[PDB]
RNA sequence: AUCGAGAGG
């Protein structure tokens, strides 16, 4: 690979340099084999990441992943998106999937949970357990039918 | 799902689209029948009892006119079946639902509503046809045709709805797309295969025609332009009679390879005042662009503007190409006797290589037919370039491509020298027959054309064995529109759910809809995604003794000295010794961001998207104040070094008096900071930037008040944005492949795939790998 | 379906001239080319009206209503 | 359905003027004319010859829509001189270039009988 | 359509003096946008356009069978022969001006076909008509005077545009918005709303003083009721318990 | 209201570069030394061959408003010369010490002219009056 | 006379080949166009059916018998419906013709436009006849009956002109040219190889002087020549069909002179 | 009416795929496109 | 609670959000027969009479911004800065 | 020179619908497919006795006309006796922009 | 109403 190197004189060069790539992921094993850089290895399994380096570090190589794909072609999608959907998968400490198992499984109201997948059994576990939607997402006002706390009714108006 | 989420609504029409050259950007016809079935119910007050009285005696059948007339206990008068004058009289506080009339926003769409821009709001315009014409720019968006294509029309019933149509989804305010910060809008089809040919150097206008292109602005101003040519013959350049068009005070400077002053083949653009300067407008100008002419005159002067910029540049274009013409036949696609034979042995002997490497073979791997299947791929663009530069500048086809409105290199290359390479599902043409892929062909056969090697163009004509062959890889274009649609909306579907309730609330940060912070500061910064441009970062690149000539000065030394004929006072700034410590803490600044930035940026790449655009703002100040290079300046060292200290407090991101918030805000502008500080250095501000007081003022002042603007508005729902910007390119970049129809493209067969592991964290990955340095 | 009356291109009367068309295919043996010449049909866009025409009205007369 | 009537491309209305002439404010001593129930047969032959007369500095028409049979025509004269006349003289002109190109027709028919 | 997938439909029909025209006075009955093709890549179109023009001079029968010898260099050496340019190009003139065209039009008779779409059959607009029995929303269909759906993806775009009362009004005044009366002790829509004599009861609570009225969409309430019959109590409560 | 700088110029080079109307002449001030022009002529209006002699004036004007159509009975200026072209300066460069440069664009034909102190009438105006004599 | 000069070089009952001269390019474009257009002609435009067995649609024989080309010399001496205080008939706004054709014959039995019968009084006028130029003596093909079908129609042919319907036209195809030699330079040809040997020089090339080879560019030179060729479908003479060509715009001219005096 | 008369119908990727052995059997090109692609064959 | 006048830490700018609802809200109220403060002159059409009461600031409405805990700043449409 | 069998014709692997279609080896396959479709929606003459059937939804062009360019197997495909569509004098031109 | 088919972007 080639790799732009800060050269003394302030420039920067295309130095090259011999990376090696592997054929299957052990992480936690290969980054103490001496000879290598520690501090450079780095795995397109996010998964393996988090477990070896941490959820920070989870983050990173998740946004990193995900830019690799959004944008391979040529395209391009501004960081804030990509960044909030990388930061919506992990403010719960782990990766949390975009699917049923992983981001419906929240503490977040009976109504808006129903209405992406297994409605009836979210339903049905609301009513056993009791739980109280405090009507404050978007699909509970818009069941409702009521004006939202979105944007132009995210605040009131008084006289 | 199906009855809460999503209903059925009253007061919608749907029809059949069709284009209109002669219609605002923001404007739609609506069919004159449509027009008298929907309706808005508007209450009679003293100001316009009148109009309103006039519209129920005219009854539901003249087009302007009243359905019914809404009294204030609940009971509606129907003007068809019963009475419709005499007491009917008006009194305060009725309704009259009336028939929709010109300029009345209403919402109009067209799915798969893949995005925000698939719906906006329109003006009405009552038209005598059933279709809703609509603007050609206003296309991209909605990714719409006219060939068939039929569109949704919402009527709002409420006066605060209206407003909200008119203030939020209006199309002139949706022109710069927050998703990759650029517009969404640009000059399409005929009027971009135009633009570039009234602005050659070879284009020239007699009067008569000129009167007439001048009369098609609606807002030129009465004043003949002095043509170019005065004496043999007045003759006015196109550039000069399109400049027209190009609101005044508009700067825009683009340099391509060949660009030059002198622009020897007119590559790159110079707009100057709203004057086109030199070069050809083309789809880098004035199309989609990320720093085009839309970008410029929407993020400057107003969107409203730009909108009326799209008519102007649209009437003028169209008229000329109404009187010049443009077509489209066989002998486009006809390449030269001479330079045909070469194409064939671009062909010979790439084929022949590929014969050698089977010599490789003998002696899962793969990386043959992967190595096999790039260099038939690169013998297919080499023989195309090699068509397409023997193509003559008057051929239509390359003017098509040359301005971009339609077709591509690889057009070219299909239509004139070779359809290429046949592939499925990522693999060339598997053997579906034993040891072979047709019946005709022997066992054991490896040669490009036994595998789905097209050597022939659709102008020579396909064999039956390269027809049946295309059409197996044609047939992958349609399956992946019709299956693997599917796969990719579920995809958008999962995350427009997962962050429905995102937004960004009014103390700057980014909850969820229990409250919990997803974001501090909204992407990091707090700047909405419509205010940004890429922008250069001077102090990271470099020399180290470059960078220091840029941004070094000593009053002590000759080393690196203001010349005094730059400043005022510059005869007296040797030695004072203040000065020197004023001026060498910025240098000192400068290093710890030019430490920084090479930190944060490993690889040192310098164009990075950033909020406010500085050189536009030196450019606007240059020619608004009028600056001769040749006068000494009138800034103080000590106003140029502490004007920028003091802009930087007024940089306000986040208000707080406690010390978290004042930590954050210091955080959030840091790398604009930095950019400021590379952009505005005594030295530039003296000596590149030969600005003054009044200039200097001038430049401050609108950067303050631009970087306020491009904040995020506490409300918006981040969210939806975020997930929609995602899942778009990818439904749109599937659905097509069809336009191909055999090309290899591994993002729609093994890109959405991926996006199926990440979002769904895969916890076992396709192919798994480690990388290690 | 009988014959097309004027020239949608033009306008020239050339629901006149299918019978003499017809005669100079069959009587005079001429060819297609000739006998639309022969016919005064210069311009091309009169010639495919004649030229390209299917007469299906005679199999509409081949029923007892 | 909503196709409009083929006889408005050439009858007025109710209270609809051929001409309606209204001063133009963006240069001195012009004027904007609209033509209704008219088209491009006498708009390019009136601007043709308000092109050829020496006090005339600006004419120019264009049709807004093709849906609606008008068209609108900008006329710049030099001051001291009416747009009026100007239109009047290019009218008197068109109509004595048709007279005489009428009669020189009749007498090269009546030469070419045979 | 044409026979090689160039559909389109008609923007404008221009009359046979506003049409461009050639120098023998032949006026297109069809103008095609020349962007139409280098994406398409449909050369078989203007091989059929020559062919044809060619057929139609000559006076035979073009053949366009698939795998024939029959060359584009063939059927251009026989249309120059009648005295037109190989190529099929031909000088047209500007029907507006009558100025002849810096650009030459490609120009040829091409067999087309209409197809059974029509604006006529397709065009419809609902000013609050029929509506269902079950949910009390706007009917489906163009033939039953129905409504268009506002699904969730419209839905989404709206919030995107951050427009809530636009949402709201497309949600209840355009569809349902059902009023319902619910005690404020249980939270079910029990009470025994009878009107005309401003009273308001609900049996099992003995609740007579706090009632409210909500206005819902229809489906809501149906959604709620079958909640109920599902033994599922989905009490809608006026005031916040817990901030 | 007067000339900026008038000076002769042979032709050395003539250039048509993919345009057919249009063409890139280089010329050297026939009486100073350090003094040449580059510039976009109209060769259908004005042709142009090598070796010509040229005699270039800058006008800046023929003695804001509405172009008028020309009319019998004045003279104003231009009238000795053959090719007038009218355009705005864009650019300043200091080629060395002893050198400027002026680039002027008459509508999108482009012009760069070379001295040393004979380019010091020539302000950015767009008052410029490019006359041209055989 | 004065100003626009005509040349006839060629003239039969149909076409009329001549060359205008001293004329600008709008006022022959202006001249074709209202040929085109704008010169009125009497064409069927109400069928009443009272007896149909054909196998045709009752509105698919209307619009045949519509595009028949009927005489229409003496068309100025009629009334538009719209201007004349009658009814849906009459005799000096409309001319009523009638069909009747019955299958007597074994054989299949043609109904041509020469079974057309004027039944109004023309009142001394030479206009309302069914147009016959072929030499069997038959009109136009209507339509055809196979054994006791029969045809009972009633037509009522008023005056209009081509912008409303194109039944009303009766200029086939005007040939229009000018500038055979590229000297103008007002198109810029498309070529391969060539320019001069891949364009077919055209006819009217004979008629003016070659551009030399290099003789510089003439830009003070407008279009003044224009070749016509003036077809007619047969409702009018083409040597009236041009003469009224040019009279109807002299007239729109004089309409707005009028106009704008009255104002 | 005729293509009416010759379909096939596959009660059911890959099968939506033109195979090898199509060739002379089943008409590469007609085929629909409303989801049903490759299920439904003409002969 | 309420945040009181002073340490209110929300942008003092009107969002498009709350200029869009400040516009719609008092063009419904002055289509249902509201005191006009302003000399609306020509104009007709409510929502042009808001804009023009808007751009001399003389709306008398007051946005609530709610802070996410559910604590509100109460910012006056004349205190606010429309850009 | 092992050859086994010979084909009648290799045009005879298309289907009904696409036998209509003109030069289909000069055109992108897609291009081949979308005519398949919509040549099953032109209209024209579906049978001689329409005017006996009574039969929904029955469309007959006035005048069907034949193609000027037709492929060899249009005569076993009765489409020169029962045309659907006529052959239109069409410019590729941008003329107006409409 | 249900079910199913075919068809358009
Ligand atoms: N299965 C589908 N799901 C969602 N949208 C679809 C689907 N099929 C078609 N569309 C819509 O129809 C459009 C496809 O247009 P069309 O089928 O006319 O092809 P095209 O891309 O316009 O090219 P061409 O007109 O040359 O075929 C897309 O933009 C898409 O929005
Ligand atoms: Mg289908
Ligand atoms: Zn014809
Ligand atoms: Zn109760
Ligand atoms: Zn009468």
């Amino acid at each position: 690979y080639d790799r732009k190197v800060p050269s003394p004189t302030g420039e920067y060069v295309k130095e090259p340099e011999w990376v090696l790539e592997t054929d299957g992921v052990n992480l936690s094993e290969v980054m103490t084999v001496p000879g290598i850089d520690p501090t450079r290895i780095y795995t397109n399994s996010f998964i393996d990441i988090m477990e070896v380096l941490g959820i920070e570090a989870g983050r990173a190589a998740l946004y990193k992943e995900v830019y690799n794909v959004i944008a391979s072609d040529g395209s391009y999608v501004n960081y804030r998106h990509m960044a909030l959907l990388v930061d919506v998968m992990t403010t719960q400490g782990g990766l949390t999937s975009v699917t049923r198992h992983g981001f419906n499984r929240s503490n977040t109201g009976a109504l808006m949970r129903c209405s992406f997948e297994e409605t009836v059994e979210i339903l049905f576990e609301a009513g056993a357990s009791a739980e109280l939607d405090d009507c404050r997402g978007v699909s509970e006002n818009v069941i409702l039918g009521q004006m939202a706390p979105i944007g132009t009714g995210a605040f009131d108006v008084m006289i | 799902r199906g009855n809460l989420m999503g209903k059925r609504v009253d007061f919608s029409a749907r029809t059949v689209i069709s284009g209109d050259p002669n219609l605002e950007l923001d404007q739609v016809g609506v069919p004159k029948s449509i027009a008298k079935t929907l309706t808005y119910p508007e209450v009679v007050t003293p100001y316009n009892i009148d109009r309103l009285t006039q519209l129920v005696r005219n009854g539901p059948n003249e087009h302007p006119g009243a359905k019914y007339v809404i009294r204030d206990s609940g009971d509606r008068i129907d003007l068809r079946y019963s009475k419709r004058a005499g007491d009917i009289q008006l009194q305060y506080g009725w309704k009259v639902e009336r028939h929709i009339m010109d300029n009345d926003p209403v919402l109009f769409n067209r799915q798969p509503s893949l995005h925000k821009m698939s719906m906006m709001a329109h003006r009405v315009k009552v038209i005598p046809y059933s279709t809703f014409r609509l603007n050609l720019s206003v296309t991209s968006p909605y990714n719409a045709d006219f060939d068939g294509d039929e569109m949704n029309l919402h009527v709002p019933q409420s006066e605060e709805t209206r407003a909200e149509l008119s203030q939020l989804c209006a199309v002139p305010l949706q022109i710069v797309s927050p998703q990759s910060n650029k517009p969404c809008m640009g000059i399409v089809q005929d009027t971009l295969c135009g633009i570039r040919k009234l602005t050659l150097r070879d284009t020239f206008i007699e009067l008569d025609q000129v009167l007439n292109m001048l009369y098609w602005v609606p807002d030129w101003d009465g004043v003949i332009p002095t043509p170019a040519i005065i004496k043999p013959k007045p003759l006015w350049s196109g550039k000069q009679i399109l400049s027209v068009a190009i609101p005044n005070g508009i700067h825009l400077q683009r340099f391509d390879e060949g660009t030059t002053l002198l622009s020897p083949k007119d590559n790159g653009m110079l707009i100057i005042d709203g004057q086109i300067i030199f070069g050809v407008v083309e789809k880098k100008t004035v199309g989609s662009s990320n720093g085009g002419l839309i970008h410029v005159v929407t993020r400057e002067k107003g969107p409203q503007v730009c909108a009326k910029l799209f008519g102007n540049i649209q009437k003028v274009v169209n008229f000329w190409l109404l009187h010049n013409g443009f077509s489209t036949g066989i002998g486009d696609t006809i390449a030269d006797g001479p330079t045909m034979r070469e194409i064939t042995e671009t062909i010979a002997e790439a084929k022949k290589k590929v014969l050698d490497v089977t010599k490789e073979a003998q002696a899962l791997r793969e990386s043959f037919e992967d190595n096999v299947v790039r260099f038939l791929n690169e013998a297919r663009d080499k023989a195309g370039r090699l068509a397409e530069v023997n193509l003559k500048d008057l051929n239509n086809v390359k003017q098509m491509v040359m301005a971009g409105s339609k077709g591509s290199f690889i057009n070219i290359a299909q239509m004139s020298a070779c359809v290429g390479q046949q592939s499925v599902e990522g693999k060339r043409i598997a053997f579906g027959f034993v040891d072979r892929t047709l019946p005709h062909f022997s066992k054991d056969d490896y040669s490009p054309e036994s595998k789905g090697f097209v050597e022939n163009s659709y102008l020579r004509g396909l064999t039956p064995q390269e027809f049946f062959f295309h059409a197996m890889g044609g047939r992958e274009g349609l399956i992946d529109t019709a299956v693997k649609t599917a796969e990719t909306g579920y995809i958008q579907r999962r995350l427009v759910k997962a962050l429905e309730d995102i937004m960004v609330h009014y103390d700057n940060t980014t909850r969820n809809s229990l409250g919990n912070v997803i974001q501090f500061i909204y992407g990091e910064d707090g700047m909405d995604a419509a205010h940004i441009e890429k922008q250069s970062l001077d102090t990271i690149g470099g020399s180290d003794a470059a960078f220091e000539k840029r941004y070094r000065v000593d009053l002590l030394n000759t080393d690196h000295t203001l010349d005094p004929s730059l400043l005022e006072s510059g005869s007296e700034i040797l030695g004072d010794l203040k000065l020197q410590v004023l001026l060498d803490e910025e240098y000192k600044q400068l290093v710890k961001d030019r430490k920084f930035l090479r930190e944060v940026f490993v690889d040192g790449e310098a164009n990075w998207p950033l909020p406010v655009n500085i050189r536009r703002i030196i450019q606007n100040a240059q020619q608004t104040f009028h600056i001769d290079h040749t006068k000494p300046s009138d800034l103080t060292i000590k106003d140029i070094v502490l004007g920028v200290k003091d802009l930087q407090e007024n940089l306000l991101v986040l208000r707080g008096k406690n010390e978290i918030i004042q930590n954050a805000q210091r955080d959030a502008v840091t790398l604009f900071c930095c950019l400021l500080r590379s952009r505005l250095a005594t030295r530039r501000v003296l000596q590149e930037y030969r600005l003054t007081k009044q200039a200097f003022d001038w430049v401050l002042s609108n950067i303050e008040a631009q970087f306020l603007r491009s904040v995020v508005h506490p409300g918006e729902m981040v969210g939806v944005l975020a997930a929609q910007s995602i899942g778009e390119p990818a439904t749109q970049m599937t659905l097509n492949t069809f336009h191909f129809a055999g090309v290899a493209s591994k993002k729609v067969t093994s890109g959405v795939p991926r996006l199926k592991e990440i979002l769904n964290v895969a916890k076992n990955m396709k192919t798994p790998s480690l990388t290690v340095y | 379906m009988i014959v097309p009356v004027r020239c949608f291109s033009c306008g020239k009367v050339v629901g006149d001239k299918w019978e003499s068309y017809l005669n100079l295919l069959q009587e005079d043996e001429l060819d297609e080319g000739t006998a639309l010449s022969r016919l005064g049909l210069k311009r091309y866009c009169c010639r495919r009206m004649i030229l390209t025409h299917v007469d299906l009205i005679e199999k509409f007369l081949r029923y007892n209503p | 359905m909503n196709a409009p009537d083929r006889f408005e491309l050439f009858l007025l209305g109710e209270g609809e003027s051929k001409l309606k002439i209204d001063p133009d404010t963006k240069a001195p001593n012009a004027v904007v004319i609209t033509f209704e129930k008219e088209d491009h047969t006498l708009g390019n032959l009136i601007r043709a010859e308000l092109l050829n007369d020496r006090k005339v500095l600006f004419a120019a028409y264009k049709v807004e829509h093709p849906f609606f049979a008008r068209f609108k025509l900008r006329i710049q004269t030099t001051e001291g001189y009416d747009p009026k006349d100007a239109l009047k003289n290019a009218c008197n002109s068109i109509i004595n270039k048709l007279g005489a190109l009428k009669t020189n027709f009749e007498t090269e028919w009546n030469l070419q009988t045979l | 359509a044409s026979r090689h997938g160039q559909k389109g439909t008609i923007g404008i029909t221009y009359r046979r003096e506003d049409m461009p025209f050639t120098a023998e006075g032949i006026v297109p009955d069809l103008i095609i946008n020349p962007h139409a093709i280098p994406s398409r890549m449909t050369v078989a179109h203007l091989i059929e356009c020559l062919l044809s023009k060619v057929a139609a001079l000559s006076g035979n029968e073009g053949d366009a069978s698939p795998f024939t010898d029959i060359t584009v260099e063939g059927i251009s050496k026989l249309l120059r022969e009648h005295g037109y340019q190989s190529r099929g190009f031909e000088v047209m003139y500007n029907g507006h001006t009558g100025k002849k065209l810096m650009a030459q039009i490609f120009f040829g008779p091409t067999y087309y076909q209409r197809l059974r779409h029509m604006v006529d059959d397709k065009i419809h607009a609902r000013a609050r008509g029929p509506m269902q029995v079950l949910t009390r929303q706007p009917v489906e269909g163009r033939s039953r005077d129905g409504g268009l759906r506002f699904g969730e993806m419209e839905r989404d775009c709206m919030i995107a545009h951050g427009a809530a009362s636009f949402l709201k009004e497309r949600l209840m005044e355009a569809s349902d918005a059902f009023r319902v009366h619910i005690c404020g002790i249980c939270g079910l829509m029990t009470v025994i709303a009878k009107l005309n004599h401003n009273q308001f009861e609900c049996k099992g609570c003995d609740n007579k003083i706090d009632i409210y009225q909500i206005h819902i969409p229809y489906a809501a309430k149906l959604l709620f009721q079958e909640l109920m019959a599902m033994n599922i109590t989905p009490r809608l409560y006026t005031d916040r318990s817990r901030d | 209201s007067n000339t900026l700088f008038d000076d002769i110029f042979q032709v050395s080079e003539v250039d048509p570069g993919r345009y057919n109307k249009v063409c890139r002449i280089e010329a050297a001030s026939t009486t100073q030394d350090q003094c040449k022009l580059t510039l976009d002529i109209n060769v259908e209006l004005f042709p142009v061959a090598a070796q010509d002699s040229l005699t270039v004036t800058i006008a800046s004007s023929l003695n804001t408003r509405s172009w008028r159509p020309p009319q019998a009975g004045d003279r104003s200026l231009a009238d000795d010369y053959d090719y007038v072209m009218y355009g705005t300066a864009y650019k300043f460069e200091e080629v060395s010490k002893d050198l400027i440069a002026v680039y002027y664009s008459f509508g999108g034909l482009l012009m760069r002219l070379e001295g040393n102190y004979r380019n010091l009438n020539n302000l950015k105006q767009e008052n410029a009056y490019l006359l041209i004599r055989r | 006379e004065e100003g626009p000069q005509v040349k006839i070089r060629e003239a039969s009952k149909d076409n009329v080949d001549f060359i205008l001269s001293n004329v600008d390019l709008a006022m022959a474009n202006s001249l074709r166009r209202v040929m085109i257009a704008e010169i009125p002609t009497l064409a069927i435009d109400s069928v009443e059916v009272e007896t149909n067995t054909t196998v045709l649609a009752d509105e698919f024989i209307a619009h045949r018998l519509g595009l028949i080309p009927l005489q229409s010399m003496d068309i100025e001496q009629l009334e538009y419906s719209r201007d004349c205080f009658c009814e849906d008939h009459c005799d000096k706004c409309s001319v009523v013709l009638t069909l009747q054709a019955f299958g007597e014959s074994e054989s299949t039995t043609n109904v041509y436009s020469k079974d057309l019968v004027i039944v109004s009084n023309l009142m001394g006028r030479n206009i309302g006849h069914p147009i016959i130029q072929d030499k069997e003596g038959n009109g136009v093909l209507i339509c055809k009956l196979r054994k006791g079908q029969e045809l009972k129609l009633t037509c009522v042919a008023k005056k209009g002109i081509a912008k409303e319907h194109a039944k009303w036209g009766p200029a086939a195809a005007i040939e229009f040219e000018y500038d055979p030699w590229n000297k103008l330079k007002h198109t810029d040809y498309w070529y391969e190889q060539d320019s001069a040997k891949e364009w077919p020089q055209s006819k009217n090339c004979e008629y003016e002087d070659p551009p030399n080879e290099g003789d510089p560019f003439d830009y003070k030179a407008q279009a003044d020549t224009f070749y016509m060729n003036v077809e007619s479908v047969g409702s009018i003479p083409v040597d009236q069909v041009v003469v009224r060509g040019i009279d109807t715009l002299q007239k729109k001219v004089a309409s707005i002179l009028l106009a704008l005096t009255q104002m | 009416t005729l293509s009416h008369l010759r379909r096939t119908n596959t009660p059911i990727a890959k099968p939506r795929q033109l195979h090898n052995t199509h060739w002379g059997l089943v008409c590469p090109a007609e085929t629909p496109e409303g989801q049903a692609c490759g299920l439904v064959k003409n002969l | 609670k309420a945040i009181p006048k002073d340490q209110r830490a929300t942008t003092p700018y009107m969002t498009k959000y709350e200029r869009a609802r400040i516009l719609g809200t008092r063009a419904l109220q002055i289509s249902m027969n509201a005191p006009v403060f302003v000399d609306l002159e020509g104009e007709t059409d409510p929502l042009r009479i808001a804009m023009k009461e808007l751009a001399e600031k003389k709306i008398p409405l007051v946005i609530r911004r709610y802070l996410p805990d559910g604590s509100f700043e109460d910012w006056s449409v004349e205190e606010l800065i429309v850009d | 020179t092992t050859f086994t069998h010979c084909e009648i014709h290799p045009s005879m692997i298309l289907g009904v619908a696409a036998s209509i279609i003109p030069f289909p080896d000069h055109n992108q396959s897609p291009r081949n497919t979308y005519q398949s479709a919509m040549g099953k929606q032109a209209m024209g003459v579906f049978l001689t006795n329409y005017n006996v059937r009574m039969d929904t939804m029955a469309n007959i062009l006035y005048y069907p006309q034949k193609p000027l360019g037709t492929t060899r197997a249009m005569e076993y495909l009765k489409f020169r006796e029962l045309p659907a569509g006529q052959n239109a004098i069409v410019a590729i031109a941008c003329y107006s922009g409409y």
